[PDB]
């Protein structure tokens, strides 16, 4: 009731500035990113199980937990389809001791984000059911092929995990069915989700803030490394070229579509069944082939020959290269970042840009 | 005031240059400053078309110009073509069949190509050799000089005891319609055009000075062409590098020292050979300084939903302006606290201000915490300001001439049709034969009545 | 490699013609002829006759 | 698989979820309550 | 016919019949309104239009006080 | 507010073969068309910005960044620094044999991070749209495809448009970009 005494003063002219700068510096933090030269699960049928519990309506977040969770899942679907194109998502809301396959396992963000914009309007009545949700996710994820790192992400809030049967035989089955389940938890640590996470192979985490929860979902965007158990197969792939209406439709093949459609003149075929698809990449609806344009293999090549660390040094320190090798600007701050191989000079803006978006050192290309 | 009230209309360099003599225009493009300055005023279509057709000696047919544009944009296309045509850029030629060729005015085209590439003139830059000059002036001190001189002129309009205007400028202010002298033992008042001049942007105020200054350029032996070439030579200059005067006539010397009185140019001495084009002179442009922030000065007025103005600026000028369109309560050495009362705005429109001046004034000086809002003003306050000015401006006046109580009905629509024919129809009736024609154009129909 | 290094080291010494060298007007007229809808680089494309 | 791949187990308050009333001796028609009593007792 | 060179007044009908009331009371010097040519428009003698410009707003503000 | 970033593929081997060809069109008219495009872009609006990069065989050195002959003044200073920078670049030069095919991935990387820092320079009132012109005249090496796609996807994310004028030969990676 006396927080007003948190503001001290020594000279009081820049001392209130020092207290405000200490507070504003203590109101921020940096992320923790991990590097690996290890095998990753790059075809990735992930399957999101959201709570629809009573505890979703609690107001620990700035809106209630349903709204914030659903907003960050909209961001999650966006960044996951932005970074892994082959993969798919399916969304289950778990509600009233039963599980509901809200959006089936598909690979385009339009249907999922449309369903989340719908699912803002829900009710969140009852206690969850981890049994039935893992059962529906298992039931769909039995028969995906063995090289797929089949992954479930349970955004789980409440504590009473109201199952209708025994949920250690599910964990033994899902251990044998080489699935991988990771739970992001709200407000607590629950022993059953801990056993599920450490036994199926996943990772369990509990949420402080908006920013920490964004860091956790960003941690689950990237393809997680594989165990010594998952099959390393060789999936047969198809690379259909784009085909416009051939020569002003001189002996074309006028089709409707293949999944309220208009008359398609041309587009993408299939090299297996010779059907008609508008969008690529799409799993072949009548063959079982997977269809790839092949920058969609190049969109996720940075995981395989990855980045390295920047040697971060704040001080002045021998810098005979005053200008940024990134964008030709002066280093007006005390943070200078130097690469490993070429050992050029980069600033903070070039650091965040290279390590988040461009994914390569501009020096090592030269 | 049996006409309408004095609405301060900025010409925006189109109604100025469109409406002159084409010989004046063909002399006007005889310096590359004027060609760049008319170039940047153009809309983006006409911009890209001039830069397309610049390197070309053949009159392209009309079909290609109409056929360079996608179909949906023809409504927003003919404005650029018509604006090029009326401004004597596109003079029309003929392909030897019937195709009406279009070609840029070779004075305009040659001097744009001088503005982009090497040239035969020298932009009237000169220096014999004078190095680091005796009392070289500093760039923030040029900013300070601009602020001092132009705020002295603004205080003179406001009517402070800082009246350092040297009475040629006061005669200019009386001649442009801003400070009316009445009962000639020296009260200089403010016209309502002066109040609307005050609430305007700084480049808009200076360009309105240059337009109403050259509106009466038939007085002192001045010519429009050389003065406008010197204005467009000023606003395409640099604060850092220094200039010289040798290469200017004596009427140019009188205009340049009158311009020194304006504060747009920092001299050192009257008989000197050097001028420093000030930061007011560079941002001389027919345009808008913004809707959230100004390059000149960052905004300083926080307008909260309490109808509450927080001005973070100490200046007697801007305090007087906020006194014009509001009423003021607290004054601290960093801040002024004012409230926008209904009665304050109804006082600000009794002296005559259409309240787009007020809303654009507050948008111009929007404090950088008031930014990061997409409606930078609270729309309750802004729509309340507009509703207050619509309560004050509810009468619309027109001088007319009456036709009433005709003996028939065929001559009724005959007089109405003759009014519509010569474009003098104002208001009509359907039932009781009560028509309004233009009174100045009435004598045509009146002598038609004496002819039938 | 050696021939081209010699010729381009000699080339980029004497430089900057801006008025004269850049465009002949007949090349610009033929370019406008090409980018007009019946010439080269206008492929008679985006037709899509349905 | 099934109606819900299983049913809703009796969480708690199977007598006090919508207690004695499908609106003491009020109406009794709630499906969760009758199925949870069928399992529980 | 009867050519009078008066002044057209455009308003909203509330102020139209306020002008009719104000002309019936003769508060600007004369019966300055000639006739009523619309549901909206009025005619007024040209030289009393400035005293109109002041006193109409002033008397509308005076009517909201008693 | 707009930002054109011209990238001129200054392969000294290719333009050397072009200047020993004794054609009409040499590197001088290429860099002069670059500067006339740059002065035209700065000329179309006051707020426009310009940056001109030259991919050499072993370095991505930028070219950019009173009135004596009648131009606008900042156009004169920009033309002087571009002329002096290409004269410092191409004349004072080197010779190596293992790496003689030109590069385009690094200059595009510098352009991407330059547009990033110049978008951090932008204040809250205005907003910057941006594009990268690529004037290509040589044959691109295949060996940097792993790199090259990456900068394209960066321009996919950063919403930077990419344009290309290829001069002699078609280029599949650049029409792909
Ligand atoms: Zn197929
Ligand atoms: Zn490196
Ligand atoms: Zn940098």
């Amino acid at each position: 009731x006396x927080x007003x005494x948190x503001x001290x003063x020594x000279x009081x002219x820049x001392x209130x500035x020092x207290x405000x700068x200490x507070x504003x510096x203590x109101x921020x933090x940096x992320x923790x990113x991990x590097x690996g030269q290890v095998r990753l699960g790059m075809m990735r049928h992930l399957y999101v199980v959201v709570d629809g519990s009573r505890t979703m309506e609690d107001q620990d977040l700035k809106p209630n937990r349903l709204t914030c969770t659903l907003k960050l899942l909209e961001y999650f679907v966006e960044e996951y389809f932005d970074q892994n194109p082959i993969s798919q998502i399916g969304i289950i809301v778990t509600k009233s001791k039963r599980a509901e396959k809200l959006t089936e396992l598909s690979g385009n963000p339009r249907k999922h984000i449309t369903s989340l914009k719908k699912a803002v309007d829900m009710t969140c009545h009852g206690e969850p059911s981890l049994y039935n949700s893992l059962s529906i996710a298992m039931q769909t994820l039995k028969h995906m092929p063995g090289h797929t790192s089949r992954e479930v992400l349970i955004i789980f809030s409440s504590l009473t995990t109201c199952d209708p049967s025994n949920i250690y035989d599910l964990i033994k089955t899902l251990k044998a069915a080489k699935i991988r389940v990771s739970v992001i938890g709200l407000s607590a640590e629950v022993r059953v989700c801990t056993v599920l996470a450490r036994e199926t192979g996943g990772t369990y985490h509990v949420i402080l803030d908006e920013s920490h929860y964004k860091e956790l979902l960003t941690h689950h965007v990237s393809p997680p490394p594989a165990s010594s158990s998952s099959e390393c197969s060789l999936i047969r792939m198809g690379f259909p070229q784009h085909t416009i209406x051939x020569x002003x439709x001189x002996x074309x093949x006028x089709x409707x579509x293949x999944x309220x459609x208009x008359x398609x003149x041309g587009g993408y075929f299939c090299p297996q069944c010779r059907a008609k698809y508008c969008e690529l990449p799409v799993e072949c609806k009548i063959c079982g082939l997977t269809l790839v344009s092949a920058p969609h293999l190049a969109r996720s090549y940075h995981h395989l020959f990855p980045l390295d660390a920047f040697q971060e040094i704040p001080l002045e320190e021998y810098n005979g290269e005053r200008f940024c090798y990134g964008c030709q600007g002066e280093l007006k701050d005390q943070h200078v970042y130097v690469c490993a191989v070429c050992q050029n000079v980069f600033c903070v803006d070039c650091d965040v840009f290279v390590h988040d978006s461009l994914h390569c050192c501009p020096g090592c290309i030269h | 005031r049996g006409l309408n009230r004095v609405h301060l209309q900025c010409r925006n360099l189109q109604e100025f240059l469109g409406g002159l003599s084409p010989g004046v225009l063909d002399r006007l493009y005889g310096h590359p400053a004027t060609c760049l300055a008319v170039f940047r005023e153009l809309p983006s279509l006409a911009k890209n078309w001039v830069m397309r057709m610049l390197f070309l000696e053949q009159p392209l047919p009309q079909a290609a110009v109409a056929l360079w544009v996608k179909k949906e944009f023809s409504k927003a296309q003919e404005e650029s073509t018509g604006l090029l045509s009326g401004l004597r850029i596109w003079h029309t030629q003929l392909l030897p069949g019937g195709l009406q060729g279009l070609i840029l005015n070779p004075i305009f085209r040659q001097n744009l190509r001088i503005a982009l590439l090497g040239g035969g003139k020298a932009w009237s830059d000169d220096t014999s050799q004078l190095g680091p000059d005796k009392h070289a002036r500093d760039v923030p001190s040029l900013d300070k000089y601009a602020e001092e001189r132009w705020e002295v002129v603004l205080h003179f309009m406001v009517g402070s005891p800082s009246a350092a205007v040297s009475q040629d400028l006061a005669q200019l202010l009386s001649q442009a319609g801003l400070m009316k002298s009445t009962e000639p033992g020296e009260p200089p008042c403010i016209t309502s055009a002066g109040f609307q001049f005050l609430l305007l942007d700084t480049p808009a105020q200076l360009w309105y000075f240059m337009l109403q200054y050259l509106q009466t350029a038939q007085s002192r032996g001045m010519d429009l062409v050389e003065i406008l070439s010197f204005l467009f030579q000023l606003s395409f200059s640099t604060l850092g590098k220094d200039y010289s005067v040798e290469g200017m006539s004596d009427s140019l010397l009188n205009f340049l020292q009158h311009l020194r009185e304006f504060g747009l140019v920092f001299q050192r001495k009257r008989k000197s050979r050097r001028y420093y084009p000030t930061r007011l002179a560079i941002n001389l442009s027919s345009g808008v300084s913004g809707a959230g922030g100004t390059v000149h000065q960052p905004g300083f007025i926080v307008v909260e939903t309490n109808y509450r103005l927080y001005a973070y600026t100490e200046s007697e000028l801007q305090i007087a302006l906020i006194a014009l369109f509001s009423e003021m309560l607290y004054r601290f050495p960093n801040m002024v606290v004012a409230q926008v009362t209904r009665e304050s705005v109804q006082q600000a429109i009794a002296s005559g201000i259409t309240a787009q001046q007020i809303i654009h004034f507050l948008r111009t000086r929007a404090h950088p915490v008031m930014l990061k809002q997409t409606p930078v003003l609270p729309p309750t306050i802004t729509d309340q300001i507009r509703l207050w000015e619509l309560e004050r401006d509810r009468l619309r006046f027109t001088e007319g001439v009456l036709y009433n109580q005709f003996l028939s009905q065929v001559d009724f629509e005959l007089l109405l049709a003759h009014a519509r024919e010569l474009g003098v129809l104002v208001f009509e009736n359907s039932a009781k034969r009560l028509m309004v024609v233009t009174p100045a154009g009435h004598s045509d129909v009146k002598r038609f009545w004496k002819r039938q | 490699i050696i021939n081209s290094f010699q010729s381009i080291r000699q080339e980029m010494e004497a430089y900057t013609p801006k008025l004269t060298q850049v465009l002949s007007s007949s090349a610009a007229s033929s370019t406008i002829t090409a980018l007009s809808p019946g010439g080269a680089l206008m492929q008679x494309x985006x037709x899509x006759x349905x | 698989x099934x109606x819900x791949x299983x049913x809703x187990x009796x969480x708690x308050x199977x007598x006090x979820x919508x207690x004695x009333x499908x609106x003491x001796x009020x109406x009794x028609x709630x499906s969760d309550i009758i199925e949870s009593i069928f399992r529980t007792y | 016919v009867n050519v009078l060179k008066g002044v057209l007044i455009e308003c909203d009908p509330a102020m139209k019949q306020f002008l009719l009331y104000l002309d019936e009371s003769n508060a600007l010097g004369k019966k300055f309104i000639i006739q009523d040519i619309d549901d909206t428009h009025v005619f007024v003698i040209a030289e009393l239009v400035n005293v109109l410009q002041e006193r109409v707003g002033e008397l509308m503000d005076q009517n909201a006080f008693s | 507010l707009n930002l054109l970033v011209i990238v001129v593929d200054a392969n000294p081997i290719w333009w050397g073969k072009q200047a020993l060809k004794e054609s009409q069109f040499t590197l001088s008219k290429c860099i002069d068309a670059v500067m006339v495009l740059g002065n035209s872009h700065l000329f179309m609006n006051r707020s426009n910005k310009l940056a001109v990069i030259a991919s050499h065989i072993q370095e991505s050195r930028f070219l950019y960044p009173g009135s004596k002959d009648g131009k606008y003044e900042l156009l004169t200073s920009a033309n002087e620094v571009i002329v002096e920078e290409i004269k410092d670049l191409m004349t004072k030069s080197d010779i190596k044999g293992q790496h003689t095919e030109t590069l385009l991935a690094g200059s595009l990387a510098k352009a991407l991070c330059y547009i990033h820092r110049m978008n951090k320079e932008v204040k809250d009132n205005q907003e910057m749209k941006s594009r990268i012109l690529v004037i290509k005249a040589a044959e691109d090496s295949a060996l940097q495809y792993m790199n090259f796609m990456n900068v394209i996807f960066a321009a996919q994310k950063q919403n930077i448009l990419i344009d290309a004028c290829v001069l002699d030969s078609d280029s599949g990676l650049l029409q792909q970009a």
